[PDB]
RNA sequence: AGGGCACCACCAGGAGUGGAGCCUGCGGCUUAAUUUGACCAACACGGGGAAACUCACCAGGUCCAGACACAAUAAGGAUUGACAGAUUGAGAGCUCUUUCUUGAUUUUGUGGGUGGUGGUGCAUGGCCGUUCUUAGUUGGUGGAGUGAUUUGUCUGCUUAAUUGCGAUAACGAACGAGACCUUAACCUACUAAAUAGUGGUGCUAGCAUUUGCUGGUUAUCCACUUCUUAGAGGGACUAUCGGUUUCAAGCCGAUGGAAGUUUGAGGCAAUAACAGGUCUGUGAUGCCCUUAGACGUUCUGGGCCGCACGCGCGCUACACUGACGGAGCCAGCGAGUCUAACCUUGGCCGAGAGGUCUUGGUAAUCUUGUGAAACUCCGUCGUGCUGGGGAUAGAGCAUUGUAAUUAUUGCUCUUCAACGAGGAAUUCCUAGUAAGCGCAAGUCAUCAGCUUGCGUUGAUUACGUCCCUGCCCUUUGUACACACC
């Protein structure tokens, strides 16, 4: 019930969190991972995506 | 329910080109053998997700770069058919990897 | 600090209701979904249950799972004063 | 730090015994949580009312 | 449920992905190996290869339960509308993943590596396996680490091979 | 006795054109030369580790025997207790 | 010492860069702070285009989100929160003034936890970079040697390749190369399609006319698959024929062919390493440090952008093979919103940026034929820093955002700098390639001079060598093996 606990986080790089790991930098944006790049490269199997060429 | 037909459209979207044209090939010999009129499984272009990330997880080396690639692959079976008869085979031996929708239509 | 005696009870007989609790670690959500109070009331709650036992908990990907133990059922009993050994709570209740 | 807390009974009340009646003032409220409020200056400390609150002591 | 098929399977795989470590994290002091997900007509299932199905199941369908409750309040199912079932790894010296948790758990108890690792090895190549490597890498009572490699029989390294006939 | 920006449009000694005059120390044309990096080669804790403890952490070359011996009695552990109970007693 | 190989080497060249102005990164300097890692293999790199957040830094202010155990203090109230005033950036009961509210949830201590973008990458895991995508690596049996070891694995020729042919105390194999997978190129052969088109016309409708250009209805049409899509296949194997070679492996030329550069391009990628990078990607982590006056967390403001200067990646130019104006006018890869505001057509208003009313699209359907730019034609200019160039700066109008000042960006008018082709040096590159040209995505509320891909226009020069540079092998020398640091 403390109105100075929290500030606007409604866009940029604060307002979004990487799901698996909570980092805000190298965020995934695209198709709606919402997953950081590192942990994309560890879960890209697990996903569906493959490396072809 | 007296041989009514119902104007359906049975849209299959998975990754795996296997299994799905498997489900599309179970889907046009029944409509085969039950002699339902159908326009045959359209192939849709097959969509790729590219998303391209460096390799490193700190930023040091050569810049590397990974394409990863999802590919779906869409097609689709018109069909007009008696429901009540349909769906008394449709629910059974439900396939697994694909994603089915049947939407019913009066165009 | 003030978890008022309310919302520590709902909390428990959810815990003792569902059997499980999932929690996003969420500080600041301020409204736990399924649970009528605060998140940050339902994870320090079942931190202080956990440290004292009864039940155990598991983190991936930011969710916080929580399932009550043995030692979890005959303390909730004995504290909100259910029927003794009559109800499971919620394992298992309903299905046999 | 915060409040000492004197071990109060009753107050803000004269008595019941002082010759020969009860001596209980200031006729009763809306406010149901009746009991008198705190008076600092001028004011008095609204805490059932959600919104209204038009008397001034 | 007016979502894009592009975003709709990318989304089931992220929810495939954190049921996998969900699992990986959970069931792994009874062998979890995978994790198979079967989306049905109001109804999805959730099939858990693991080693030991009987501490998957519990014990009157405790820990069974628990896992159907966690996963469906987790993803905010309505109940009923995700099962859970369990079945045991035929083959399990075939299994990667399988193996190094038992070196795993070899290697909690307090015993050396040359004869965890050679256990492991022999097993796996006995189990009717084509080739067997197993690396450990880090410290063991000395501060500078090393690595070093447990390889009986043959692997292949290059090309889609890898993707065919090796687990890792 | 004021300072701010009505210190700053009053300051001397400050501007573009009066630090033109004062010419550029040569720390500027420098670069950081090879980071400490040509004594890479030698461990600067100074240990040079013993024998002993790499030798009881990994295992010494006197003992493979006994090493792939027992590797070779568990691994037919394994083998016996997967095979004697798939669908037996 | 010898022999190889490679446009991250050279040759023959192209396009540059290095000079100019801006942009961005690094150092230095300055600073309250200008957070920091990194010095071929750092330096438009950390996906690092930071207004807040990010955030790690600086000046300040809260909160505990200090579990649990034990001991005190509580019910005669342990504790909690607050109106208004002082206080404060603050509409923080932060703390007081004051007197209300509260009710084993605490508070105060001691252990013990917990959190930390705090340290150590020289304690580590994982991942990545590099050696090196170079061609390298290994064992079985036999030979040699007391042995460590060695031969196989090689003089030559060949190949992109330890690729083969050959030679042969070795023979027959395995990893790596190749095969493989993905993508591109061909299929009037198959299967088809109102989410792709085409031809007719059941239907109609125009304009010039007497058939040319069109606009529209798929049980309010018929048919087809060439073009497009994607399934199944086919196809190239260097075929065939000459020449050359030890009549080998192969190489060159010609013809055929969609394709004859491993058919083009990637993905994957051995043995081992490096005190390579990352503890600041992680609820990966040992140890140490900190933990209520916090290095936790949050909020406000500032900073990361600060400017005598040195360096790197770039963008824009120095014009006539051009600028400007008008007109012509053509792609391909993407992406997109109700699991809430994304891509936006059309109509109207505005010089413009933009506003507004609607619409379509969860997408081969609609944005979108993404009518992109270079380019082409016709004009204006006319060798003058000029109408080249557009830095710097003034004023105004808008959009995003809680917030634009230290100009977020866009527009309009004005201002109109250096720069006349760049020493010394240095980079990349062998065909749909270089170069030019834009477009989409990434990050994104806004911001592209960046990256990742895409297509448009499309050359010159060589099809070699070991001269330079780096790497590899062999021989050789070694008092080195922590291996020349
Ligand atoms: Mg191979
Ligand atoms: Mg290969
Ligand atoms: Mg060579
Ligand atoms: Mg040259
Ligand atoms: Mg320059
Ligand atoms: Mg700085
Ligand atoms: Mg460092
Ligand atoms: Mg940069
Ligand atoms: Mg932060
Ligand atoms: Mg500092
Ligand atoms: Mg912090
Ligand atoms: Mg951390
Ligand atoms: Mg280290
Ligand atoms: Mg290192
Ligand atoms: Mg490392
Ligand atoms: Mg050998
Ligand atoms: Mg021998
Ligand atoms: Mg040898
Ligand atoms: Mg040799
Ligand atoms: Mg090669
Ligand atoms: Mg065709
Ligand atoms: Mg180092
Ligand atoms: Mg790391
Ligand atoms: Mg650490
Ligand atoms: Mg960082
Ligand atoms: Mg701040
Ligand atoms: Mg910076
Ligand atoms: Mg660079
Ligand atoms: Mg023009
Ligand atoms: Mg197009
Ligand atoms: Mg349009
Ligand atoms: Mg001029
Ligand atoms: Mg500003
Ligand atoms: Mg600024
Ligand atoms: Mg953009
Ligand atoms: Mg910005
Ligand atoms: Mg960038
Ligand atoms: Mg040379
Ligand atoms: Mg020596």
């Amino acid at each position: 019930e403390n109105v100075w606990f929290s500030h606007p986080r409604r866009y940029g790089k604060g307002s979004r969190q990487c799901r698996v790991c909570s980092s805000h930098t190298g965020l995934i944006r695209k198709y709606g991972l919402n997953i950081c790049r590192q942990c994309f490269r560890e879960k890209a199997n697990d996903i569906g995506f493959n490396k072809f060429r | 329910q007296q041989q009514q037909i119902i104007k359906i459209r049975i849209t299959l979207t998975s990754t795996k080109v296997k299994q799905l044209e498997n489900v599309s090939s179970n889907i046009v010999k029944n409509a085969e053998q039950h002699n339902l009129v159908k326009k045959g499984p359209v192939r849709l272009p097959t969509k790729v997700l590219k998303i391209s990330t460096r390799k490193t997880p700190n930023g040091e080396g050569s810049k590397t770069w990974e394409t990863y690639e999802m590919r779906i692959h869409k097609r689709y079976i018109d069909l007009e058919a008696p429901v009540q008869i349909v769906k008394r085979i449709t629910q059974i031996t439900i396939e697994p990897g694909v994603d089915v929708e049947v939407v019913v239509a009066s165009n | 600090m003030l978890m008022p005696k309310e919302d520590r009870n709902k909390i428990h007989q959810y815990l003792f209701q569902e059997g499980v609790v999932v929690a996003k670690k969420d500080f600041n959500q301020a409204k736990h979904e399924e649970i009528d109070t605060k998140n940050l009331y339902v994870i320090k709650a079942l931190q202080s249950l956990t440290s004292k036992g009864y039940v155990k908990t598991q983190f991936s990907w930011q969710y916080y799972y929580y399932t009550l133990t043995e030692e979890g059922v005959e303390y909730l009993r004995e504290y909100l004063n259910l029927p003794e050994h009559i109800v499971p709570g919620t394992y298992i209740q309903e299905r046999n | 730090h915060k409040h000492k807390a004197v071990k109060l009974a009753v107050l803000s009340y004269y008595k019941v015994d002082a010759e020969g009646k009860v001596t209980k003032l200031r006729r009763e409220c809306s406010n149901p949580t009746g009991v008198f409020l705190a008076n600092h200056k001028d004011r008095l400390y609204c805490g059932k009312c959600h919104s209204v609150y038009k008397v001034n002591a | 449920a007016l979502i894009s098929k592009k975003r709709k399977l990318v989304a089931d795989g992220v929810f495939y992905a954190e049921l996998n470590e969900f699992f990986t994290r959970e069931l792994a002091e009874e062998g979890y190996s995978g994790v198979e997900v079967r989306v049905t007509p109001t109804k999805t299932e959730v099939i858990i290869r693991a080693t030991r199905t009987q501490d998957v199941l519990g014990e009157n369908g405790r820990r069974i339960n628990e896992l159907t409750l966690l996963v469906q309040k987790r993803f905010k199912y309505a109940p009923g509308t995700i099962v859970l079932y369990a079945e045991r790894v035929q083959d399990r010296g075939l299994s990667a993943v399988a193996q190094a948790e038992s070196m795993k758990f070899k290697l909690l108890n307090g015993l050396a590596i040359r004869r965890a690792a050679y256990g492991v090895v022999r097993y796996v190549m006995e189990s009717g396996a084509k080739g067997c490597e197993v690396v450990v890498s880090g410290k063991l009572r000395a501060a500078r680490a090393k690595a070093m490699k447990f390889a009986d029989g043959f692997l292949i390294h290059s090309g889609q091979p890898v993707n065919d006939f090796i687990d890792t | 006795r004021p300072s701010g920006n009505e210190g700053a449009i009053r300051d001397k000694t400050a501007g573009r054109r009066n630090n033109r005059s004062k010419d550029v120390t040569d720390s500027a044309t420098t670069k950081k030369s090879n980071t400490r990096r040509a004594t890479d080669r030698h461990s600067r804790t100074g240990k040079t580790d013993t024998k002993k403890k790499v030798n009881q952490g990994w295992g010494d070359d006197k003992k493979e025997l006994s090493a792939e011996k027992e590797a070779q009695a568990d691994a037919a552990a394994e083998i016996a207790e997967d095979a004697a109970e798939a669908e037996d007693a």
